[PDB]
RNA sequence: GAACUGGCGAUGCGGGAUGAACCGAACGUAGAGUUAAGGUGCCGGAAUACACGCUCAUCAGACACCACAAAAGGUGUUAGU
RNA sequence: UUUGCUCCACACAAUAUAGAUGGAUACGAAUAAGGCGUCCUUGUGGCGUCGCUGAACCAUAGCAGGCUAGCAACGGUGCACUUGGCGGAAAGGCCUUGGGUGCUUGCUGGCGAAUUGCAAUGUCAUUUUGCGUGGGGAUAAAUCAUUUGUAUACGACUUAGA
């Protein structure tokens, strides 16, 4: 459903497996080689709500645990890519903020 | 860190006008950092948002959003012309409002 | 950009540098002018003297208590300057208004802070050399301004306690800047260096 | 507009009784061709007995300038009209090539005398071949033996509408 | 005692002089004065850097400190020729003002990972520098 | 007081600050785009654009209709014969 | 005037915002001249360097920024104190001494984060007031009425009265 499949990866930075939209995130120019990772587990239908009926309000006020062994699957698939260069951990567990006198119209990512 | 900003701030100018004769439907913002239309034109499609506070809580906060988008650029100094849901109240002639990077095209 | 802007309006000239202001205002920028006593009028001082002169005679006839204000401070001279290029008789003209103070000298709030020119309206770079000017302070006092010697004096006691400052600031940045030039050299400033830093 | 230089080449249409008429030659500054051939024509009304509906226009040509890149001082024979009569100037233009002296000149008599396009007519224009024949002050004046001066007073116009120094006007 | 004056010197425009394309379809380039038409423009070449030789509006450049010898009025083989010779190219890049212009667009060309690098080794740099700020 | 035409009267709209007649253009209700006449320092939407010159006024000048100035002069300054 | 008034701390309400979202980052003067560094015979001095914009400088990694372990230094920074100054133009701020305490991303580790479901400002600021606590602080005047006549159309003014 042209929706990206991503990754933080949680040990990282917290992210789990998640799918986002191409028109709201910034494809840097920083690449990383994901050979190795069998994504083709994962689809639309791995990715269900279980929509909640009408008559259950919450007044006041749990994961899978498929979804938590798949996450532990790839995400040491992907730190022994990210162990070649360095500081790319530290890269990815910072996030990203713009200061004053950043022009995104001149930024390159 | 200390910073936590993903938008481009600018400035509600005005509406689109005449010398005599102003149309609300179309508001003028004033992206900061931009001083040209070629730098402009990266900022066509994105989403506007005009974020202020009242003293009624609705449906759970007391902070309401108008929304809005950058259709064209205007003149030749980087003003661009924004077109809102609800247009703009036109109090806010030099408030703040914040530009996102989404839609993106990079 | 910034929260408040601090003009230094000595060499400026009086109409675009209000031109230049009231559009700040009317953008929502808040502006302060200190020093407004050394602007700078083009033209002879006789010229501007007839000018003051002509605005003068104007008056209410039957109240003079009515009529056009002749204002004599030359921060009130800047303000009217500024005043006839806002629209001031609206409520986005009086809120425009409401983020501009104009003062003689630089006030005890801003003298620690950060002075700043408008370059478009810089009597240096706008006019030719030759031309004639005149200075706002010294039309101001011929006109009837009463405080141009006690402006002067508390100016020289704080230039006097500026330069006692800057003595201190020369050191001290001269101090660091001998420490960044001796730690430079090393392998984070040449990776610094490779990276444009 | 910014000018080119244009040879017209027309002549009568024939006739019977005078088959072959005489193929008048002109050089026109214009802007464009219908500008040039509109210039050629009024000419032409003005020397002999032809206009546009009793002949036609043979061909026209661009000449643009045989080394654009030679600095050449050009000597300028130019009739105005001013607000009471008519007068004959001579002017002499230091520029690198023809349409660009030819675009100065029509700058400098709108400056200097207020006279217009339609108020000014080209005599002729041609390059003075050697030094000692220019008679201007003006172009004499920059063909003097190492030619050198400064420019004081350097004003570098700024993007943002505040400058955080004063600014430096040396050069 | 002697006389004593400021001279005030500046970057006088004759023939040889260096000057830098300011804005226009080169912008940013090398030339050389091959000759001055008037008071306000001159005939330029810049035949190392790819400017077409061309009479230019001298508020369209700007003059640098550098000289070479001309002869006025020399075409673009002699031009390039005495360049070369004179090699004034790498004595403008040995400049502070070529290597604030090489800065910046370095700056520029930066990403988001090497901008990241650089907070880390100004951190890094700064800890030492500051450490250095005790002792005297 | 006449001749030909176009208008106002009977007609709003954009411009000329303002105005029956001038300039542009004639009108169902809306959306998007492009312009006319007029403009782009600020009021005021839009370049304190670019380029060549001229002018310093102890009543400068600043745009058609249009809201005025002449004869005569000036080693003021510029360009010419 | 039945326990009122002010200040301090937080506790909850209400009230709005001409419009925070890393930092208003301090010589003066000249511009046909300066700034900075250095040297000397200290000057309207010699020598070197810089500008050509803030596209800077500082700051900037961590649950909107957690819980822990170690290394290296004796630095950096926040908070409440504390010593000494300076500042009257609208000072209400700037500098400094000492100790405490917390953090440190200068360097190397361990654990956590998901489900806000593909975005929804996704809520973090400061302005005024009230009501509670519990801890200090202090125990007045003005007006009407009477009177005066230096005042006066009436108000107002000037006087007096435990």
């Amino acid at each position: 459903d042209n929706t990206l499949l991503v990754t933080g990866p949680f040990k990282v930075n917290g992210v789990p497996l998640r799918r986002v939209n191409a028109r709201y995130v910034i494809a840097t120019s920083t690449k990383v080689s994901v050979e190795g990772v069998n994504v083709e587990k994962f689809n639309v239908e791995y990715f269900a709500k279980e929509k909640l009926t009408k008559k259950e309000k919450k007044e006041a006020n749990e994961i899978k645990t498929e979804r938590v062994e798949d996450q532990k699957v790839v995400d040491k698939a992907l730190l022994a890519e990210i162990k070649k260069t360095p500081l790319l951990k530290q890269y990815l567990s910072a996030s990203f903020s713009l200061k004053n006198g950043d022009k995104p119209h001149l930024l390159k990512f | 860190a200390e910073s936590h900003r993903l938008y481009v701030k600018g400035k509600h100018l005005s509406y689109q006008r005449s010398k005599r004769v102003n149309n609300p439907n179309v508001s003028l913002i004033k992206i900061e950092g931009v001083a040209t239309p070629q730098d402009a034109q990266f900022y066509l499609g994105k989403r506007i948002a005009y974020v202020y506070r009242a003293s009624k809580e609705v449906r759970g906060s007391k902070i309401r959003v108008m929304w809005g988008k950058v259709t064209r650029t205007h003149g030749n100094s980087g003003v661009v012309r924004a077109t809102f849901r609800n247009n703009l109240p036109a109090k806010t002639f030099g408030a703040s409002v914040r530009i996102f990077l989404y839609p993106s095209n990079i | 950009v910034e929260p408040v802007v601090v003009i230094d309006g000595k060499g400026h000239l009086v109409g675009r540098l209000a031109s230049v202001v009231a559009k700040q205002l009317l953008n929502g920028q808040k502006i302060v002018v200190v020093r407004a006593e050394e602007l700078n009028i083009s033209g002879e001082f006789f010229r501007n003297k007839l000018k003051y002169h002509d605005f003068l005679r104007k008056a209410t006839a039957f109240n003079k208590t009515r009529g056009p204000f002749h204002f004599r401070a030359p921060s009130r001279i800047f303000y009217k300057a500024l005043r006839g290029m806002v629209s001031h008789k609206t409520a986005r003209g009086k809120a425009a208004l409401e983020r501009l103070k104009v003062f003689e000298g630089i006030p005890p709030p801003y003298d620690k802070k950060k002075r700043v020119v408008v370059p478009q309206a810089l009597r240096v770079l706008r006019l030719k050399p030759g031309r004639k000017y005149t200075t706002l302070g010294k039309l101001s006092t011929s006109v009837g301004w009463k405080y141009e010697d006690v402006v002067a004096k508390l100016e020289a006691k704080r230039k006097v306690s500026s330069a006692e400052y800057y003595a201190k600031k020369r050191a001290f940045t001269k101090k660091v800047a001998s420490a960044n030039a001796t730690a430079a050299e090393s392998d984070v400033a040449k990776q610094l260096a490779a990276l444009g830093y | 507009a910014h000018f080119k230089e244009y040879q017209v080449i027309g002549r009568r249409l024939p006739t019977e009784s005078v088959p072959e008429p005489k193929l008048f030659r002109m050089r026109i500054f214009a802007s464009n061709e219908v500008i040039a051939k509109s210039r050629y024509w009024y000419f032409l009304q003005k020397l002999h007995k032809v206009k546009k509906a009793s002949g036609e226009i043979v061909s026209i040509n661009q000449i643009n300038e045989a080394h654009p890149t030679k600095v050449k001082n050009f000597g300028v024979w130019v009739r105005y009209d001013s607000r009471s009569g008519t007068h004959n100037m001579y002017k002499e233009i230091r520029d690198v090539s023809r349409v660009a002296a030819v675009e100065t000149l029509y700058q400098d008599m709108a400056a200097r005398h207020r006279a217009r396009f339609r108020s000014i007519h080209i005599l002729k224009v041609a390059e003075i071949e050697k030094t000692a024949d220019v008679k201007r002050q003006y172009v004499k004046q920059f063909l003097t033996k190492d030619l050198k001066f400064p420019l004081p007073h350097r004003v570098q116009k700024s993007t943002k509408t505040f400058s955080y120094k004063r600014p430096s006007t040396f050069y | 005692t002697d006389s004593i004056v400021k001279a005030s010197n500046w970057r006088l425009v004759e023939v040889g002089r260096v000057v830098l394309i300011k804005k226009g379809q080169s912008a940013g380039k090398l030339a050389a004065i091959v000759e001055i038409i008037d008071q306000k423009k001159v005939l330029i070449d810049g035949p190392k850097a790819g400017v077409p030789r061309q009479a230019i509006n001298l508020g369209q450049v700007v003059l640098t400190p550098l000289t070479f010898a001309l002869p006025r009025g020399a075409r673009t083989a002699t031009v390039s020729k005495k360049w070369a010779a004179a090699a004034v190219c790498e004595k403008w890049a040995a400049s502070s003002w070529a290597k604030k212009i090489a800065q910046r667009e370095r700056r520029a060309a930066l990403t988001d990972f090497e901008r990241f690098q650089v907070m880390v080794l100004r951190k890094q740099k700064r800890y030492t520098v500051k450490k250095a700020l005790a002792k005297a």
